[PDB]
RNA sequence: AAAAGACUUCA
RNA sequence: GGGGCUCGAAGACGAUCAGAUACCGUCCUAGUCUCAACCAUAAACGAUGCCGACCAGGGAUCGGCGGAUGUUGCUUAUAGGACUCCGCCGGCACCUUAUGAGAAAUCAAAGUCUUUGGGUUCCGGGGGGAGUAUGGUCGCAAGGCUGAAACUUAAAGGAAUUGA
RNA sequence: CGCGGUAAUUCCAGCUCCAAUAGCGUAUAUUUAAGUUGUUGCAGUUAAAAAGCUCGUAGUUGGACCUUGGGCCGG
């Protein structure tokens, strides 16, 4: 299962974070 | 599964009932269980009704308490069949302290812990009388 | 002085009981520890282990203290007194009173040959209290009590020399750990032996037999 | 219960139930013994009786009173 | 009273025969039975099974006999009927 | 079950009168549908969704009863209690009849328990009227081993109260014919009694 | 607010009645006196408290019992009902008129009945 | 937590039922958890019931009352209606 | 929940054994491999040179200035601060010397209160750190 | 009911 | 694609607000709907594996069955059926005690594991990092599934209890 | 875990005491403790922890009749 909005919130950083390097600004 | 265990588990929660018995269906080496109480006189007297015609088979107990103490304080399973846990007359595990016995099948037949270790033979336990 | 009140304290003030067995068979509530000092003066306290208890109350903090007592001769006899009041000195003079009250006898028995003398437990015997399993175990004689200091001195009270003792759950707990460890003593009487199985023929009461007296 | 070397040994044979099956501890104070006594007629014959005890568990299980019906029969 | 088992175990009430399964039972049987039905049409009277699934018709009257239902059969206007078989 | 030996007193044997004051009484008019495991007593399901008791039954209890009563030496260590107002009637003039002490209306907790306390009770036999009612009275009887006979209709509890005695404790003439009788059974043997009714 | 009987004024009142019941009266005044006989109070205030408290309850008592004051009269009219038995109040007429169930037992018991 | 024999609040074999929505602030509610309230209420008043039926035909007339089940969201309720909390063992009511 | 109990069924009991040793320090410590990721490689005692004495703070309601010293591992690349114990002592290491450092007795990781100081000195100068802080022992010239 | 947010260390 | 009534992320507007991007008000696109396709996740819950036997009283209700010269029915009469019943298989669950388990709250299962071993399977094995990084795998895409470690640090967390 | 913010039994010296004693500290690895590896010997309602669900294999596991039961002597 899933928890909570800790998991929620880092979602939404997985992927950006790993275009946020292609993108850097 | 095998019952086995379920009639030692049936057994000290219906003492604790004070039921002068349950009665149940009743297997091959759950005959056996029922013998080596009446030897051990935890029963005076056992019964197996209808084994004869029937789907199944089985025995209303007459069964030792109604008294003042119980008989049996304790019986619990020590695993059933179809595992790999043994023993050996030398290896002897114990519960109680030898005011009880363990409960062991051994070549011959079922037999009690004393009767086992002084023939030399080892066996599997079936479970653990107190 | 003495002087008892009530007609249980008359019973054994008045030399119509000359043990405490007979006390213990016929189940009879002692609240007053007076009684028990008559028939046993041979009563020797401890104070275990004080504790401190806090509160924050409606006008101004009011601390407590636990105190733990424990008094018993050295053969078969604990008795356990926990008591909480604000002053140190006042819950220990409690937790004497309220020991001599819950003074409930032990078994020391034999593990596999009848040996000679009774100096160990009879049977396999475990107490609970909150989460902690303390577990008398079968030792061989001489091996003197297998236990940490506090769970050595419950078992001198009880007068067994030898077994080896394990414990699982929060040690840690000072409170819960000392009250552990008295309930596998007195649960001794809870084990199935063939030779505890023989029936006895029932003594009568003595509410019946000095009915006149009281 | 024997020694070794002969002594009768153990002393204080606790009390142990009937209705209830299990031992009277000395920490139940909740257990009761029962005394009903063997009678004539016109007469309450003290010196004879049915000596019966009730744990404190069965007095709060329940059973308490079924357990005891079935023995309170004189002799069986 | 105290009673797990009777009393007289032996003979229990129909009604606790009536608790247990069929599989279950002290003594197992049919609860099922075999009637003789009547009918004034045929001079002679048919065996017929109690739960009669099929919508049995008497062999020689075109009668009917019974109308199936989820138990024991539901007998359809004025017949008349025994218990007994061989 | 049943209990049969000794020799009956005198009047501790069933009469045609004995059992006309007790089903005038309505002693024997069980409750509704509800009914515990403990009754036999009922035989046949009577009409309109209640259940009457076989008095034969309540009989032998009722005689046997008597004879643990008087079995004690000194006769006044049994109390009798009932909050009850029905059962107050009864309690007092039980109370007259034999040795017994009365303990009429509240019972106060801190009687039977509480032994430094001055109310302090040791009683040999406890006779309630109610059960149900008087259950917190039940709970001190119980750690102060004090046994607690009833008479107990089925809803009333007959769990933990040793002796039960199916009964009408709803009210009415019950609760005070099956003192009057109890107290009757229990002179007949070594009291003032005379013989007849 | 302020008038309300406090706990040694409830104590003092029932005792003072129930031992001096005979001399006693619904009388303030004389009351006043008895309460002078019977104890030492130190100021004028607290005896007319007492006086006053005493004298109401006196007239509830002529009117039916209090719940924690019992008189010697009182306690003789209640005793007088309590001699009363017959039965208690059952009789039915002779023969019980029973309702299945208790007949099948009342039969083999020997017992002819009325039923109903 | 759990001090509860009725599970997470009204679910026995079911665990959705079929939304209404409250009538204060249309948040869904399956049904059992909704709290439904009976307001079968005169439109007149107390007072008003006099003086329409001096001033109108017919004796009385039956007056055609108005029946609302009112839908609240738990919280609306709180504020004004049936909660108001309870002590413990009349909570299994 | 019980576990199987079963002749052939031994394997299943076997393989999810090993797997929860690794939440277990003492077994995570060998199976990772974090032993060598910690700056000593195994050794009871590594040896540096000393960079600097840095004065590091203590942290939160203990204030104070500890005074540690940056050695860098002669076998490593591996910076790290080694706390020097004792009055003095900031004195008697020096920068450019051998320190024989060896840990907490935390078995790695930062000791809490002076963050990021792995080790402490057991020595300096080859004396002991011990006899030069009591003045039993002095320190050789040069 | 919508106007109600912040607030050092040992503690 | 059909289809867009309703409502309605974003946006755009009014108050409130130092900010208000919101609650709240107003406009409203995708969408909501349906169909063929993707997808694979939820507090997808009973936070409670599946299966089997046993240990405890009682009343409802759902379903079927059995027994009533019961009621209603009036079915030509009946049988049925709805109703009342008692017995009963298998239910969803409640109720009250819980022998017993548990840390307690509670629980006829969270019992029958210290009386330690009924059969089978899955998972956890301090908190964070991190459910990410990385690789493999998959997805139309979003992203999922599988899933570490460095490094940090002494408690995170639960239930009950007493204060505020 | 904590102490040291100036009368610190936690520091630094001295004294005195404890305590192993020709031996003792310290580090790393390892065993125990640790039932933290659960065979012996675990937990999963709420603390870390039942897969969304079912089918279902490899794999484990699996009922009963079953030349077995009874009788005699000897020591």
């Amino acid at each position: 299962m899933r928890a909570k909005w800790k998991k929620k919130r880092m979602r939404r950083l997985k992927r950006k974070r790993r275009k946020m390097r292609q993108r850097s600004k | 599964m095998v019952r086995v265990s379920v009639l030692n588990d049936a057994l000290k929660t219906m003492y604790n009932a004070e039921k002068r018995g349950k009665r149940q269906v009743l297997i091959r080496p759950s005959s056996k269980v029922i013998i080596k109480f009446l030897i051990v006189m935890q029963k005076h007297g056992y019964i197996g009704e209808f084994e004869f015609v029937d789907d199944h088979r089985s025995g209303k107990i007459v069964v030792e308490l109604n008294g003042r103490l119980n008989k049996c304080g304790v019986i619990s399973p020590r695993f059933d069949v179809g595992v790999k846990e043994i023993e050996s007359w030398t290896a002897r595990l114990l519960p109680s302290r030898q005011f009880g016995y363990i409960v062991l099948t051994t070549s011959a037949g079922i037999m009690d812990h004393e009767e086992a270790r002084r023939k030399n033979v080892g066996g599997k336990v079936l479970g653990f009388f107190y | 002085k003495w002087v008892p009140v009530t007609k249980l304290g008359r019973l054994v003030k008045e030399g119509r009981f000359s043990k405490i067995e007979e006390i213990y068979l016929h189940s009879l509530p002692v609240k007053e520890h007076q009684i028990v000092e008559t028939l046993v003066p041979g009563l020797k306290d401890e104070v275990m282990k004080i504790t401190p208890v806090q509160k924050q109350t409606r006008a101004g903090q009011r601390t407590r203290f636990k105190a733990f007592v424990v008094v018993g001769d050295n053969n078969g006899h604990v008795g356990l007194g926990v008591k909480c009041a604000k002053e140190v000195a006042t819950a220990i003079r409690g937790a004497i009173i309220l020991a001599k009250l819950s003074v409930v006898p032990v078994r020391r028995g034999y593990w596999g040959n009848k040996i000679g003398q009774p100096h160990t437990v009879p049977c396999k015997v475990t107490g609970k209290c909150g989460s902690v399993t303390v577990r008398m175990v079968p030792a061989p004689r001489g091996s003197g009590i297998v236990a940490a200091r506090v769970p050595k001195k419950v078992l001198q009270f009880a007068g067994i020399e030898d077994v080896f003792t394990s414990s699982r759950g929060s040690t840690k707990t000072l409170g819960n750990f000392v009250k552990a460890t008295f309930d596998c003593l007195m649960k001794t009487y809870g084990f199935l032996t063939p030779d505890f199985w023989r029936d006895t023929k029932f003594v009568k009461s003595p509410f019946q037999e000095y009915t006149d007296l009281l | 219960m024997q020694n070794e070397e002969g002594q009768m040994v153990d002393l204080y044979v606790p009390r142990k139930c009937s209705a209830t099956n299990r031992i009277i501890t000395a920490k139940d104070h909740a257990s009761v013994q029962i005394n009903i006594g063997h009678v004539d007629e016109n007469g309450l014959y003290d010196g004879r009786f049915t000596t019966f005890a009730l744990s404190g568990f069965i007095r709060a299980q329940g059973d308490a009173d079924s357990a005891l019906d079935r023995l309170w029969q004189k002799r069986k | 009273m105290v009673l797990s088992n009777d009393i007289d175990l032996l003979n229990p009430p129909a009604e606790l025969e009536k608790l247990k399964h069929k599989k279950k039972r002290l003594v197992q049987s049919p609860n099922s039975f075999f009637m003789d039905v009547k009918c004034q049409g045929c001079f002679n009277i048919t065996t017929v099974f109690s739960h009669s699934q099929t919508v049995v018709v008497c062999p020689g009257c075109q009668t009917v006999l019974c109308q199936p239902t989820g138990g024991k059969a539901r007998l359809t206007e004025g017949c008349s009927f025994r218990r007994k078989g061989d | 079950m049943a209990a049969e030996g000794g020799a009956a007193a005198r009047a501790l044997s069933q009469r045609e009168q004995d059992i006309q004051m007790m089903l005038a009484a309505d002693v024997h008019l069980g409750t509704k549908n509800c009914d515990f495991q403990m009754e036999r007593y009922v035989y046949k399901r009577r009409t309109d969704g209640i259940y009457i008791i076989n008095l034969g039954k309540t009989w032998e209890k009722l005689q046997l009863a008597a004879r643990v009563i008087v079995a004690i030496e000194n006769p006044q260590d049994i109390i009798v209690q009932s909050a009850r107002p029905y059962g107050q009637r009864a309690v007092l003039k039980f109370a007259q009849y034999t040795g017994a002490h009365a303990i009429a209306g509240r019972h106060t907790p801190g009687t039977f328990t509480n032994q430094l306390q001055t109310s302090f009770s040791e009683p040999r036999l406890l006779i309630l009227t109610d059960p149900r009612t008087d259950h917190q009275p039940i709970k001190e009887s119980a750690l102060g081993n004090i046994p607690t006979i009833a008479f107990c209709d089925t809803d009333s509890p007959m769990r933990y109260v040793d002796i039960g005695i199916p009964a009408n404790n709803k009210g009415k003439q019950s609760i005070g014919c099956l003192f009057w009788l109890l107290a009757r059974m229990v002179l007949q043997m070594r009291g003032t009694i005379l013989p007849g009714h | 607010m302020g008038r309300v009987r406090t706990k040694t004024v409830k104590k003092t009142s029932r005792q003072v009645i129930e031992k001096y019941y005979s001399r006693m009266t619904l009388d303030f005044h004389t009351n006043k006196k008895v309460l002078e006989e019977v104890s030492i109070l130190p100021s004028k205030r607290l005896r007319n408290k007492v006086a006053g408290f005493t004298t109401h309850l006196m007239r509830r008592i002529q009117r039916g019992p209090v719940r924690g004051i019992s008189l010697k009269l009182q306690e003789e009219e209640r005793e007088r009902r309590m001699d009363f038995v017959p039965e208690k109040s059952a009789l039915e007429v002779e023969e019980i008129r029973v309702d299945k169930e208790t007949m099948e037992m009342l039969a083999a018991l020997g017992m002819a009945d009325l039923p109903g | 937590t759990f001090k509860r024999r009725n599970g997470g609040r009204n679910k026995h074999g079911r665990g959705h039922v079929k939304y209404i929505r409250c009538s204060n602030c249309a948040k869904c509610c399956p049904k059992d958890k909704a709290i439904k309230r009976f307001q079968v209420r005169n439109i007149v008043e107390q007072a008003a019931i006099r003086d329409v039926q001096e001033a109108c035909v017919h004796d009385g007339y039956v007056l055609p009352k108005l029946y609302a089940k009112v839908h609240h969201c738990v919280s609306c309720a709180i504020h004004a209606h049936i909660v108001r909390v309870r002590s413990r063992e009349n909570r299994r009511d | 929940m019980g576990k199987t109990r079963g002749m052939g069924a031994g394997r299943k009991l076997k393989t999810h054994r090993r797997n929860q040793r690794w939440a277990d320090k003492a077994y995570k410590k060998s199976h990772l491999g974090n032993e060598w990721k910690k700056p000593f490689a195994g050794s009871s005692h590594a040896k540096g040179i000393v960079l600097e004495k840095i004065g590091i703070e203590a942290k939160q309601p203990n204030s104070a200035i500890r005074k540690c010293a940056r050695v860098q591992l002669v076998k490593n690349g591996k910076k790290i601060a080694a706390f020097v114990p004792n009055d003095g002592c900031l004195n008697f290491i020096e920068e450019n010397d051998e320190v024989l450092i060896a840990g907490f007795g935390r078995k790695g990781h930062a000791v809490g209160d002076i963050p990021g100081v792995r080790f402490k000195v057991v020595k300096v100068s080859g004396v002991s750190l011990l006899a030069l802080f009591k003045e039993k022992k002095e320190k050789p010239r040069s």
